[PDB]
C-alpha cells in the first residue's frame, strides 16, 4: 500500500486540476483521462510486467478539471463529442482589452505585483506598446506575458527601473535584433539591386506595400507596374498567373477586373488588357492589400496618368470602387518610411491608406515626428478615385480631369482595336 | 485627406516620467469578464471548464491566482487503506482525521 | 519552367503588348525556346535575352552572337539585377575561350549588377587586353542597340525596323482575313 | 555602355605580397555588432538567447 | 529500474544559448513556448562590410 505514488487526481482531490490540452493530446493521455472522468474513478498505473499487483480500488475523482490551451488545441480536441459532454463551460480569453485609463492602471498594478519598478512614463510607454501590439488605438493587447517580457528587457536596459526611456530602448532593441532582413533589403534598395523610386512621377507604376510573410511584422514597398494594351477584356495578374498568388489575392484581381468592367462602359467589353506585376518580388503575394495600388496603377496605365512615386499605396478595394481596411497597416507605413529615409526624405513622401484603418494607425515615434515636421504625409482615402486623385495630382471632375483622361485613353485603345478589325476586313 | 499630426498622435502623453507609481494589484482576469464569469459558473456548478485564448495571455497564472482566492468546503480526507496484504481500498474520512 | 520563370515570360508579353500599339492585339506570335536545354529554367535572368530575341525576330534584326545577354527586365522595359552574375559572365568567357577569343565576345548585363561584378583574374585580364567586353545596360532598348549594332532613333533605326516587321505581320494576318471574306 | 577595365577592377591592389603581417586578434563578433549587442543584453538580463 | 532514488530535481541556474541556422529555428519557433523562453535573438549578418 505504501508504494502507491499519488498523482494529479490524488493531489487535486476536492479541488481543481489545471491541465494543458496540448499536453493531453500530445501524450495520448487524452482518451485515458476522458474515460477516467466519465467513470468518476481511476486506478494508479501499474507496470504491465508486474506479476499481479494489488487489488487496488479505483480512486474517486472529486476534482474539477480546468483544461487550458490555445483555441487550435481545442478545436483539435473538441471534435470528439465526449469532450463537449464533459467540458461544457468555456472560459474564453479576449486577445485584446479595451484601451482605457482603468486598464492602464490595471496593467500598472499587475506589473508592480510582478516585481517591476514602474514610473508613470514607463507605464504609459508600456501601455502604448500594448496598444501597438493590439494594432488598434482603442484596444490594448491582452497578452500580459509579452508585456512582462518587454518590461523585463526594459528593466535590464534601465537598471531595474521602467522609465519611458528604458521602455523605448527595449522596443528599439527588439526591433533592431530582428532588423537584419530589413537592413539587407535597404542595402539592396540603396545599391540599386531592388529598383525602387520614391521621387518623381511614373506612368503605371505605384509603390505597393507588402508584408514579409517570412516574419509577419516587417513591411516593405514593392513597386507595381501596370501596362495597358488594346484587345481582350482580360486583366492579367502576371503575379498570380505565374503562381505567386494568394487564394485571397486572386479575389483582389477579379474584384479589380469587375470594377473596371462595370465602371468604364462606353464600348462593349473593356477594350484594354492590363498586366499587373509585382516586379522584383520573387515571392508569394497573399493579401488583397494590393487592391488599391493595382487599381490606381491600372487606371494610370489606361489614362497615361503619371502617378507620384513619392506616395506608397496600400488598401483593399471592392468592385464598388471603395477602399477597404487592411491588416498590418503600421508595418507597411513604417516600412515605406524606412525606405524613404534610407534614400533620403524629400518632404513629400507619404502613404495612401484607407480611412477604415485610422483606428489602426499606431505609428512609431520617428514616423510621427516626421509627419509633424512635414517630412512625411499620411493620406486617408475611402474611394479609389480619391487615391488616384492624390497620386496623379488632379481632380476627376472638370475639363482636363483625370476621368476625362482615362476615358480618352480608353477611346484611343478601342480605336486601335477597331482599326485593327477595320484593316482586317479591308 | 491629408492627416494632420494631431489626428495621428495616438500615444497617451507623458508629463512626469520620473514619478514612481504605486497601484493596487488588479483583480484576476481583469478585462476578461467573460472568462471570469465562465469560471465562476463552473466553480458554483462543479462543472469541468476549459480556458481558451491566444497563447501568452497569462491564462495559466491568472487561473491559479484566481483559484487561490477561492474557498471550497473542507475536502474529506481520502487515503488508501489495505484491507489485506493483496487488496487495498479507498477510505474517506472527515478532514484532518487521516 | 520555373514558377518565377513564368513571371518573366508574362512580363515580356505585357511589355511587348503595351509598347507596340499601332494595331489591336500584337499581331505576332513569338515562340521562345532554350534549344538543347533539356532541364528546368528557374530564374528570370533570361528576361533581357528573351526580350531582345523576340524584338529581333519581330524586326528581322540580326543580333550579334558575340555577346551573351543576361538580366531580368520588367514590363516598363528596364533591365533589373540578377543573381550569380559572376558565374554567368565567367561561364560565357569560358565558352568563348574554348572556341577561341575573337576580341569582340562579351556579356550584356544590367547596370544594377555593377556592384556584383567581382570577376576572375583571367576575365579581368581579357577585358583589359580588349579581348572581352562587358556592357552595362539599364533598358532593354540599350541591350538591343548593342546587339543589333544600331540605334533605334532616326531613319533606318532598330525601332523603325521593328515597326516595319510588325506592319508586315499585321498585313499578313489582315490579308488572311481579307481573302477569307472574299 | 562598354565598361572599362578600371570600372571592373575590383581586387584591392597588392604591393608587397612577401611581407608577413602581424595583426592583433579581432574582438569576438567583429562585424557582427547586432549579435554581440543581443548577447550582451541576454547576459546582463540572464535571458535565454 | 525497480524504484531508483528519490532524487531531488537539479535546479537550472544557467543561460541556454541555442545556436543554429535560421531554417532550424523557424522550424523550431513555431511553438509559442520557444519564443516565451528564448526571447533574445542574436542574428548573424551573412556578410560584413
Amino acid at each position: 500500500v505504501s508504494l502507491i505514488r499519488p498523482g494529479a487526481v490524488h493531489r487535486a482531490q476536492g479541488g481543481y486540476l489545471i491541465l494543458d490540452a496540448l499536453s493531453l493530446k500530445r501524450e495520448g493521455t487524452w482518451e485515458a483521462f476522458k474515460r477516467a472522468l466519465r467513470n468518476g474513478q481511476v486506478e494508479p498505473v501499474t507496470e504491465p510486467q508486474a506479476p499481479a499487483g494489488l487489488e487496488v480500488e479505483p480512486f474517486p475523482i472529486q476534482m474539477q478539471v480546468i483544461l487550458v490551451g490555445t483555441p487550435e488545441a481545442f478545436e483539435g480536441l473538441e471534435e470528439d463529442p465526449a469532450f463537449s459532454e464533459l467540458f461544457r463551460i468555456r472560459a474564453e480569453f479576449s486577445p485584446t482589452l479595451p484601451a482605457s485609463p482603468e486598464n492602464c492602471t490595471a496593467l500598472g498594478g499587475w506589473l508592480l505585483a510582478q516585481g517591476f519598478q514602474l514610473t508613470q512614463g514607463g507605464l504609459t510607454r508600456l501601455y502604448d506598446e500594448a496598444r501597438r501590439m493590439a494594432e488598434q488605438r482603442d484596444r490594448m493587447d491582452a497578452r500580459l506575458v509579452e508585456i512582462r517580457a518587454l518590461a523585463e528587457e526594459a528593466a535590464v536596459l534601465g537598471g531595474g527601473l521602467l522609465t519611458a526611456e528604458s521602455v523605448e530602448q527595449a522596443i528599439a532593441a527588439r526591433e533592431h535584433r530582428s532588423f537584419l532582413s530589413e537592413e539587407e533589403f535597404l542595402r539592396a534598395v540603396q545599391e540599386g539591386v531592388i529598383r525602387l523610386r520614391t521621387t518623381g512621377r511614373a506612368v503605371g507604376e505605384v509603390n505597393s506595400l507588402v508584408v514579409v510573410e517570412a516574419a509577419p511584422y516587417w513591411g516593405r514597398p514593392a513597386r507595381l507596374t501596370a501596362r495597358a494594351a488594346p484587345g481582350r477584356d482580360h486583366l492579367i495578374s502576371i503575379d498570380r498567373e505565374a503562381g505567386l498568388g494568394g487564394q485571397i489575392f486572386h479575389k483582389a484581381v477579379l474584384t479589380l477586373a469587375g470594377y473596371l468592367r462595370s465602371r468604364y462602359i462606353e464600348h462593349g467589353s473593356l477594350p484594354v488588357t492590363i498586366s499587373l506585376a509585382f516586379e522584383q518580388n520573387y515571392v508569394s503575394i497573399e493579401g488583397d492589400s494590393a487592391g488599391l495600388a493595382e487599381l490606381v496603377a491600372a487606371l494610370s496605365a489606361i489614362g497615361n496618368l503619371p502617378l507620384r512615386q513619392d506616395l506608397a499605396v496600400t488598401g483593399a478595394v471592392d468592385q464598388t470602387g471603395k477602399v477597404l481596411a487592411v491588416g498590418a497597416i503600421n508595418a507597411k507605413v513604417e516600412g515605406f518610411f524606412r525606405v524613404c529615409k534610407a534614400l533620403g526624405l524629400s518632404g513629400t513622401q507619404g502613404v495612401i491608406l484607407p480611412e477604415a484603418n485610422l483606428a489602426n494607425l499606431t505609428l512609431r515615434a520617428e514616423v510621427l515626428e516626421a509627419v509633424r515636421a512635414g517630412q512625411f504625409h499620411i493620406y486617408a482615402v475611402e474611394t479609389a478615385e480619391q487615391a488616384l486623385e492624390i497620386l496623379a495630382g488632379a481632380r476627376m471632375e472638370g475639363f482636363r480631369g483625370l476621368q476625362e483622361k482615362i476615358r480618352a485613353g480608353l477611346e484611343a485603345f478601342a480605336r486601335l482595336e477597331e482599326g485593327h478589325d477595320k484593316e482586317d476586313r479591308e | 485627406m491629408r492627416l494632420s499630426y494631431e489626428a495621428l498622435e495616438w500615444r497617451t502623453p507623458i508629463e512626469n516620467s520620473t514619478e514612481p507609481v504605486s497601484l493596487p494589484p488588479p483583480p484576476p482576469f481583469f478585462g476578461q469578464e467573460r472568462a471570469r464569469e465562465a469560471l465562476e459558473l463552473a466553480i458554483r456548478g462543479g462543472f469541468h471548464a476549459y480556458l481558451v485564448g491566444p497563447p501568452s495571455l497569462g491564462k495559466h497564472e491568472a487561473l491559479l491566482a484566481y483559484l487561490s482566492t477561492q474557498s471550497v468546503e473542507t475536502p474529506p480526507d481520502l487515503l488508501y487503506v489495505p484491507l489485506s496484504e493483496r487488496k487495498v481500498a479507498v477510505l474517506t474520512l472527515p478532514s484532518g482525521q487521516e
